[PDB]
This record gives structure tokens, C-alpha cells and sequence, in this order.
């Protein structure tokens, strides 16, 4: 039983030391969906400049 | 080929997920191959007891897997609905945005137009607006103010440590009825061993 | 070798971690690795329930579970694959072995297999010298020892 | 009121699915609760076969049930994209075909 608790607070463990860059990660994809969405934006705002 | 791209990025996420899933998996699986079957050495071994430990081995990954399971099922349906969104709302919605946005702009055009007193576009005016149609306010909300993958993410991380807890205890509880029967045979042991009185 | 072991314990196989587990290297000779690849899974509760083998078995530091000799079996073919410790006679060994257990599959793989590396005089080498410094190290610190 | 009335539409087939996997799992978990715990009767019979019987019986979950689960919570998943397309490209963005149509 002890050998099972402690595979138990192993994978805690683990999951604590890789949640640091998983949530960078997912932090920079947010950033990155929002600048592709502004530079969509962006095109699109060019070409009604165009169509004047 | 950005809608591509922000989609593998989804998937990357869900992979990580269900590779912890599998990690632990993997470590339950293993014990439950190894005391599904342990064997007594020497008479004297209450049998039954061996018997028992075996039987509850061998039920393990209901014990102590299937909840993991279910909560990245959970997670993983959340972020498949949060890309649906993301989806059906800016990156298939553009040419519809474009339209609008286009069509708005023409009309203030011809009510520019409509004085005829003798008393038009800025391009950061259509960037707004543009933005505005690809509802990039309600996607800033949801990516940075409260970001849905890292709620997500903590969602996942806390209820794993929730459960994680609940299956300590529970092994707590067999701990303690092997501490009875040991409180037991100690009990005998000291009655042997103080009889000299 | 997966495979193999589907083979050779066909639904008494159990969930099991394919490396070499062993502690020692040197925990079992080599007709002893041969009996232990013969426990196939006809053959398995007979040899369980035999003395001999049990003794055998508490001789090698072994249960008599299916999981446990799966596991052990496992490691012998690594150490046959990595280590390299058995020859074509393990081969001969399972050969004689067939008297009791027709184990043909096993038989089959540990004839099949790129071997390894051999290396044996440069290790024989290193052993001795590593000796030779110990045994420096303790003439230098007494003088009849 | 019409978006409504199709969401709660369906949520009544979530649910119906749901009630076939909980029929089946009460009838599983009837037969695991009964048979982990059958002990011999008689003298001369197999205390290893009963043993591995109630082992066998105890670890019915894994084996008669969460496949069930895992294809039931699978057509959930498609069901609420289902609902989601609906809603997103219809049931919302009536206002925006209104201003284009117009």
C-alpha cells in the first residue's frame, strides 16, 4: 500500500514540475490567436482602404 | 493556414493532457498486474488475507483510474467547444465581417454625401470596425481577461490533486485495518514476552 | 517480443514493463534461465505446484505468480539481448528442457535475434585493473597487511 | 424562446443515451456486488476457484462497463458540436444576416 501512495504523490509531483511550462505555453498561445486575429484584421482593414 | 495552425496548437494542448492520463495509467495498470496475483509463501499466511489483497488489485483501475479519465474527457470537450467558438466566430466569419464592415463604410459614404451644403474614411476607423465584426472584444475577454485554456489547464490540475487525495485516504483506510490485525499480534507478543512476572 | 509473449502465455498475460529488471546480473546461471523461459503457459501451474521448482524459485529470489515469472522471463531475454551472458548453449539448455516442456517459440526467438556487442577481454581487462587500484589503494593505508 | 425549446431538445436525447448506459451499469454493478463475495458451501470444493471467481467479479467494472461510457460521452461530445453549429450559425447570427439581406 505504501508503494502505491507513493506512486501516487510521484505523479503529483511530476505533474507539478511540467504545469510550469504548460501554462506559459498556453499563455503564449492566447497571445499568439489574438495577434493572428488583429493581423486579419489588419489585412482586411487595408483592402476596404482600397475599394475607396 | 492560420486556422490550421491555431488548430494543431489545440491538439498539441489536448495531447499533453492525455499523455498525464496515460502516465499514470501506465503506473496503476502495473500494479494492478503485480498483486492480482501475489501468493502466500509459508503455511500460516491467512490465505484469505492474500486472497482479498489480490481481489481489490484486481478491481484497481476502477479504484484509483476511471475518475482521471473522466475529468480529461471533461477537458477535452470544453476545449473542442472553446475552438468551435473561435472558429465559427473569426476565422469562418471573415468574409462576413468583410461585407459588413464594407457595406457600413459605403453608407456613411453617401450620408457624407447627403449634404449638399457645402457645409471620409480613416483607415483606423476601418480597423475597428472590422475588428468589432470579427467579435475580437468578445476573444480578447476569453483569450487574455480570462484566459479559457488556463482555466481549463487549472481545472484539470486542481481536480487531479482533489483526487489524488480522495484515493490517499481511501488507502488510508486499509492501512488502518492492517494496523488492527499488527496491534494484534503485538499484543500477543508482549503477553509472551512479560509472562516472567 | 511482444508478440512472444502473446504467443507463449496467450491470455494469462498480464500488463508488464518489457526491460530487464534485474538487480544482480548474475541472480541465476544459465540452466536455471533456460527452466525459467520453459514455465509457458501449459506448463505453468505444474511447475508452480512442484517442489523442486519452488525451491529453485526461493533459491533465485521468486514468486511462484504468473506475473512475477513473466516479469522475470522478460529480463532473462534482455540480459540474453544487452548483457549477452547466454550463448547457443542456453539454446542446448532449452533443447534438453524440451523432455518436460515443448517450448518451440522461445526457442525460435533466442535462434533469431541479432545477439550484441561481445567485449569480453576488454572487460576482463578493466575488472582486473579496477582490482589492481583497490588493492593499491589499501597498500597505501599495516605493514604485514 | 425557439433556441431554447431546441436546447432543451437536445439535452432530452443526452439524457435518453445516458439512461441506456445507467440501465446497463446498474444491472453490471448488481452482478459485481453479488458475486465478489460467493463463498463455498462444502468442504471438498475449490476455495482457489471461488478466490479467483470474487477477483474476477470485483474487476467487472473494467471489464463490462466503461467501454459503454467512453462511446456514450463520444456522441455527447459530437451532440453538443452539433448544437453549438446550430446555434452559432443560425440562432445568433440572425441579426447579422438581417443587416446583410437588408
Amino acid at each position: 500500500f505504501d508503494r502505491l501512495l507513493n506512486q501516487f504523490q510521484s505523479y503529483e509531483k511530476h505533474l507539478l514540475l511540467a504545469y510550469e511550462n504548460f501554462l506559459k505555453e498556453i499563455e503564449i498561445l492566447n497571445h499568439q490567436i489574438l495577434e493572428q486575429l488583429k493581423s486579419i484584421s489588419e489585412r482586411i482593414s487595408s483592402e476596404i482602404f482600397a475599394s475607396v | 493556414k492560420i486556422k490550421n495552425e491555431l488548430y494543431k496548437s489545440f491538439e498539441e494542448i489536448k495531447m499533453k493532457l492525455k499523455d498525464f492520463i496515460n502516465i499514470l495509467e501506465r503506473e496503476i495498470l502495473l500494479f494492478k498486474a503485480e498483486f492480482s496475483n501475489i501468493q502466500k509463501d509459508h503455511i500460516f499466511q491467512s490465505d484469505k488475507n492474500f486472497s482479498e489483497l489480490r481481489a481489490f488489485c484486481n478491481a484497481s483501475d476502477e479504484y484509483f483510474l476511471k475518475d482521471f479519465k473522466e475529468l480529461l474527457f471533461k477537458s477535452i470537450l470544453e476545449l473542442d467547444l472553446f475552438f468551435e467558438k473561435l472558429n465559427l466566430k473569426a476565422f469562418t466569419n471573415y468574409e462576413n465581417a468583410t461585407k459588413l464592415s464594407l457595406a457600413f463604410f459605403s453608407r456613411k459614404i453617401n450620408e457624407s454625401r447627403v449634404l449638399y451644403e457645402l457645409d471620409y474614411p480613416k483607415k483606423s476607423e476601418i480597423y475597428e470596425r472590422v475588428l468589432n465584426e470579427l467579435n475580437v472584444y468578445e476573444f480578447e475577454t476569453l483569450l487574455i481577461n480570462k484566459p479559457i485554456l488556463t482555466k481549463i489547464a487549472k481545472n484539470f490540475l486542481e481536480q487531479s490533486q482533489n483526487l489524488i487525495q480522495e484515493k490517499n485516504k481511501f488507502l488510508d483506510l486499509k492501512k488502518a485495518e492492517l494496523q488492527k490485525r499488527r496491534a494484534q499480534i503485538l499484543n500477543v507478543r508482549e503477553s509472551i514476552k512479560e509472562d516472567h512476572h | 517480443m511482444k508478440e512472444l509473449f502473446q504467443k507463449i502465455w496467450q491470455n494469462e498475460l498480464q500488463f508488464l514493463n518489457f526491460d530487464a529488471k534485474f538487480q544482480d546480473k548474475s541472480k541465476l546461471d544459465t540452466a536455471e534461465c533456460a527452466i525459467i523461459l520453459s514455465v509457458n503457459k501449459d506448463n505453468y501451474e505444474r511447475y508452480f505446484l512442484l517442489k523442486e521448482f519452488q525451491e529453485l524459485c526461493k533459491k533465485i529470489d521468486l514468486r511462484v505468480d504468473i506475473f512475477s515469472m513473466q516479469n522475470a522471463q522478460i529480463c532473462i531475454l534482455n540480459l540474453f539481448k544487452s548483457g549477452f551472458i547466454s550463448k547457443q548453449d542456453l539454446l542446448k539448455a532449452l533443447k534438453i528442457l524440451e523432455k518436460i516442456s515443448k517450448n518451440t517459440e522461445i526457442f525460435d526467438f533466442i535462434l533469431q535475434e541479432k545477439v550484441q556487442s561481445i567485449d569480453q577481454k576488454a572487460l576482463f581487462q578493466n575488472d582486473f585493473k579496477e582490482l589492481n587500484t583497490i588493492n593499491l589503494e589499501l597498500q597505501k593505508l599495516d605493514e604485514n597487511l
